[PDB]
């Protein structure tokens, strides 16, 4: 359930 | 056979699908908060005001070597969001080094979909390198802070322990989660060989898939498309995401090795669970997935592979049942390979920044049964390999 950084 | 960073060894805790979290102070004097390690952004930040879903919080007013940035930053993740307040502050970790480092840190004022309903951590420890932080890699991470400010090597190592059942939140408190390594590899972590694969750039943790085999058959794809996009490793993602092409052409193969059971859509999309008598799950037959990765010598590969006790998530039953029942952590992305924390949870991974590789090796603590287990085998011959990386 987690989805940790977009660039 | 020995290790020998027993004041490390267990100081993590949490579970895939909340995140594995280590104890930190910040502040003088010391404020004791619960911090989600993720490799896959570089911000340390911590909730400083507030919120239904935290027992605790950072409060600057509070601490005497506070330092203000003057400074806001916005950071958005795959999912959830917050924004926060630039500063630095005195930082230590309780069952870590002994040493204590003045490092950045945001101060979250908002956040959205960020924080967890009972995860137990009130911040993130984005461990990953300068380049990916916000605002700008003018942005000192957490572990360049430790490193050039201590005799702490530039490594660390990651051992996540999946329960291979549910675990409500009295249980995830009172349970060890794993190790978090600073500055060094336990071996009592570990069994067999380290195998070490090359960080394509110091950005994420990039890393470089060359094959995949579905219960040993080559799902035989571009190995261009494994890295579509790229490949990263990220303790604080659930689940093994792969790019859409390769995510479909997965199922389907992992459906036709498991076809002697059905099972309806919404359990391939990771949307609902599935469920068995107690004791009964057949672990044998769905198949064990390897990956391979590119080696350290040239023309050398090796492969993980882990089971399904690794792929199907533990989650209680909606009737809170007897049954062991459990969700697919392996879903689509639009953002290249994710190896998260089920895939992590098969392995003692070694993020040797020193050396510019990762290293990986079965966990001591993975799940298994007493026909099958979690692998690192090599060498195999493996030709134009960085081919494979996308450009």
């Amino acid at each position: 359930e987690l989805d940790x950084v977009e660039f | 056979r020995r290790g020998s960073f027993v004041e490390m060894v267990d100081n993590l805790r949490g579970k895939s699908g909340q995140g594995y979290y280590v104890e930190m102070t910040v502040g003088s004097p010391p404020q004791t908060l619960n911090i989600l390690v993720d490799t896959g952004s570089s911000n340390f930040a911590v909730g400083a005001a507030p919120h239904p879903f935290l027992h605790r919080y950072y409060q600057r007013q509070l601490s005497s070597t506070y330092r203000d940035l003057r400074k806001g930053v916005y950071v958005p993740y795959t999912q959830g969001k917050w924004e926060g307040e630039l500063g630095t502050d005195l930082v230590s970790i309780p069952h870590g080094p002994n040493v204590t480092v003045r490092a950045n840190i945001a101060a979250i004022t908002e956040s959205d979909k960020f924080f967890i309903n009972g995860s137990n951590w009130e911040g993130i420890l984005g461990l990953a390198y300068a380049e990916i932080a916000r605002p700008d890699d003018s942005l000192e991470p957490f572990f360049d802070s430790l490193v050039k400010q201590t005799h702490v090597p530039n490594l660390f190592s990651l051992q996540l322990c999946g329960a291979g059942f549910p675990l409500n939140q009295s249980e995830v408190l009172a349970s060890v989660g794993g190790s978090m390594i600073i500055g060094g590899i336990d071996h009592s972590l570990y069994t067999g060989s380290l195998w070490y694969t090359p960080i394509r750039r110091e950005w994420y943790y990039e890393v470089i898939i060359v094959r995949v085999e579905i219960n040993g058959q080559d799902l035989k794809m571009d190995c261009k498309e494994y890295n579509y996009d790229k490949s990263i490793v990220d303790s604080g993602t659930t689940n093994l995401r792969l790019p859409k092409k390769v995510f479909e052409a997965a199922v389907k193969s992992i459906k036709a090795a498991s076809s002697t059971e059905k099972f309806p859509d919404g359990f391939w999309l990771g949307e609902q669970l599935v469920c068995w008598q107690a004791g009964t799950t057949p672990w044998n037959i769905f198949p064990v997935i390897s990956l391979y990765l590119m080696g350290e010598v040239t023309n050398q590969s090796f492969r993980i592979t882990i089971l399904p006790q690794q792929y199907l998530r533990p989650v209680e039953d909606v009737a809170t049942s007897q049954d062991d029942c459990y969700k697919f952590a392996i879903s689509q992305s639009s953002t290249g390979t994710v190896m998260g924390a089920v895939i992590m949870e098969g392995f003692y991974v070694v993020f040797d920044r020193a050396r510019k590789r990762i290293g990986f090796a079965v966990s001591a603590c993975h799940v298994h049964d007493e026909f099958r287990t979690a692998a690192v085998e090599g060498p195999f011959v493996t030709l134009d390999m960085e081919d494979c990386g996308y450009n």
